[PDB]
């Protein structure tokens, strides 16, 4: 019933890259999950949903068009690929844990995140 | 028993008036459920067209009656996108009043 | 909104401190209202519910409620343990756009 | 002291079509503009007059709600984002220029039009 | 209401024929009535003001006048040139409507 990130280190700018997030416990196609990124000194932004099973995808505006989602039940894990980095998108990746069934819900305790530098 | 929630927007009420909602008797009720988005719920309006009413639903111009409604994309709408609601948009030519 | 928040709230120990998120409509009038608790150097937690028990367990020194496009949250008992940050999240659903909108941020001693 | 048209092509029927026309000449805040359709073969029929500086709008029967016009001052553009077209929308649109503050009399000299067709 | 128009109007060069718009009421014999002539390949010009007076100058070989419901405008020194189409525009107030209402269509030949 918990929930463990990857590492990652810094990146060359005008590139892309990929986070993976690991869950064990619950059903994973009975659950959602936002993915969110929290800069230092601002506060935290959410973008994109995750729906487990068909892997069904909806984005924020500013953040769509730019952004890769692959999902998949059998490996368990959720491939979050940001494409055209820049020094501006230096935050920290977190894939949270929503009430289920809904995108109405209330969150359960997060990872540890990802961070990425450019 | 239906003053209860604050999503109805369309009070705009052209036969009669909201406020002569139950002071006079009625003879035969005539509803029709369906979803229209609020993007042309000005063009449901009498007197109006637009593209979605052009091609399926039509309504008259003496509009004896007027509608209620709330938000359905709270009540239905799935977080992949709900591609699930389906329309018609290329038939030959428009409709005339209460027909299908 | 964009969920507008005073940039600190200092205290004392012993006292009671009312902090609040003010919004606009649309987004806190009628949309629900949360309050979560970041600690520094671990992951994001959580603070309350929908405000009006405790969320799982906590002594009842923490409560809150709301009132017309503001949500406030009384805060008691100053501890050096206490010093954290904390952040607002609500339903935006605005114009042509309705990501999760947060809030700025908030000091602690 | 003349108005001129803008370019434009044939587009797939059931879109939006953006036309415009310039403005320039005289003084702008007191003197009505008229837009006004024409088919070949036919009579022309009325589109819209509109009020300068505070943009004040009004439409005809067959076209209320179903058009939607913009206006402005300082940049001196005319907009309509012409939107559920038929092969009924396949004709000539003018700019024109009226008595000034007033919506009845003679019609000042109009474009050279812009043609649509679906 | 819909201001008939006969569909064409037959001359022969250096003659004199009338072209009329026959309107309902409160149509013609309320508001003024505009005679228009489009040339083929050129944009419309205004020709006539109210029936009373030339707007700027043409040689006075066209006279319009008014009859109850209806306008009339008849014309001589006919030319090869002048072959085109005419319209009538009136202020219409009727019922559900009141725009700038056309007639139908003439052809000069």
């Amino acid at each position: 019933v918990q929930l463990v990130q990857s590492g990652a280190e810094v990146k060359k700018p005008g590139a892309s890259v990929k986070v993976s997030c690991k869950a064990s416990g619950y059903t994973f196609s009975s659950y959602y999950i936002h993915w969110v990124r929290q800069a230092p000194g601002q506060g935290p932004e959410w973008m994109a949903i995750i729906n487990p099973g068909d892997g069904g995808a909806s984005y924020a505006q500013k953040f769509q068009g730019r952004v890769t989602l692959t999902r998949d039940t059998s490996t368990s894990t959720l491939y979050m690929e940001l494409s055209s980095l820049r020094s501006e998108d230096t935050a920290v990746y977190y894939c949270a844990r929503a009430e289920g069934s809904s995108w109405l819900g209330w969150f359960d305790p997060w990872g540890q995140g990802t961070l990425v530098t450019v | 028993v239906l003053y209860n929630l604050a999503p109805f927007f369309t009070f705009k009420c052209y036969g009669v008036s909201p406020t002569k909602l139950n002071d006079l008797c009625f003879t035969n009720v005539y509803a029709d459920s369906f979803v229209i988005r609020g993007d042309e719920v000005r063009q449901i309006a009498p007197g109006q067209t637009g593209n979605i009413a052009d091609y399926n639903y039509k309504l008259p111009d003496d509009f004896t009656g007027c509608v209620i409604a709330w938000n359905s994309n709270k009540l239905d709408s799935k977080v992949s996108g709900n591609y699930n609601y389906l329309y018609r948009l290329f038939r030959k030519s428009n409709l005339k009043p209460f027909e299908r | 909104s964009v969920l507008t928040q005073p940039p600190s709230a200092s205290g004392t120990p012993g006292q009671r401190v009312t902090i609040s998120c003010s919004g606009s409509s649309s987004n806190i009038g009628s949309n629900y209202v949360y309050w979560y608790q970041q600690l520094p150097g671990t992951a994001p937690k959580l603070l309350i519910y929908r405000n009006n028990q405790r969320p799982s367990g906590v002594p009842d020194r923490f409560s809150g409620s709301r009132s017309g496009t503001s949500a406030s949250l009384a805060i008691s008992g100053l501890r050096s343990e206490d010093e954290a940050d904390y952040y607002c999240a609500a339903w935006d659903d605005g114009l042509s756009g309705s990501g999760w909108v947060f809030g700025g941020g908030t000091k602690l001693t």
